[PDB]
């Protein structure tokens, strides 16, 4: 969904000029509930 | 400063995440379609997000008596304190 710009920006952000690939991976999965919940929050309000 | 100082910046400077797949996402969530305005808002709540957790991370990492790249461990255990903070949902 989006990898490379998750690992521009985990490298933007002080992390390894090139991270590790689970890590990008769990952070994807994050960001997705991140989204959700704030999309389902969002809607009441 | 050193060249990597400076793609550090750009890096973040213009690193974003595809409206496509934000908007997809969304939409697939409401049923109804959603407007330009909510996807990009939508990028910037969730680039502030990934900062918070990187930035954590980047901590626990240094606390732990170890040096980048981030790996997992640390980016859960970051998740847990940011919630003991209240500091994400």
């Amino acid at each position: 969904l989006f990898s490379k710009e998750l690992r521009c920006m985990m490298y933007g952000f002080g992390d390894d000029q090139n991270p590790y690939t689970e890590s990008v991976d769990i952070l994807e999965d994050l960001v997705i509930e991140f989204i959700t919940e704030m999309t389902h929050k969002a809607m009441s309000i | 400063f050193s060249e990597e100082q400076l793609n550090r910046y750009e890096m973040y400077r213009r690193s974003a995440f595809p409206k496509a797949a934000i908007k997809r996402l969304i939409q697939s969530i409401t049923g109804t379609s959603v407007s330009q305005n909510v996807v990009i808002a939508m990028s910037g709540i969730s680039k502030v997000f990934v900062g918070e957790v990187v930035e954590e991370a980047l901590d626990v990492c240094e606390k732990w008596g170890e040096m980048p790249p981030l790996q997992p461990k640390h980016m859960r255990e970051a998740v847990r304190r940011l919630k003991s903070k209240g500091q994400i949902p």
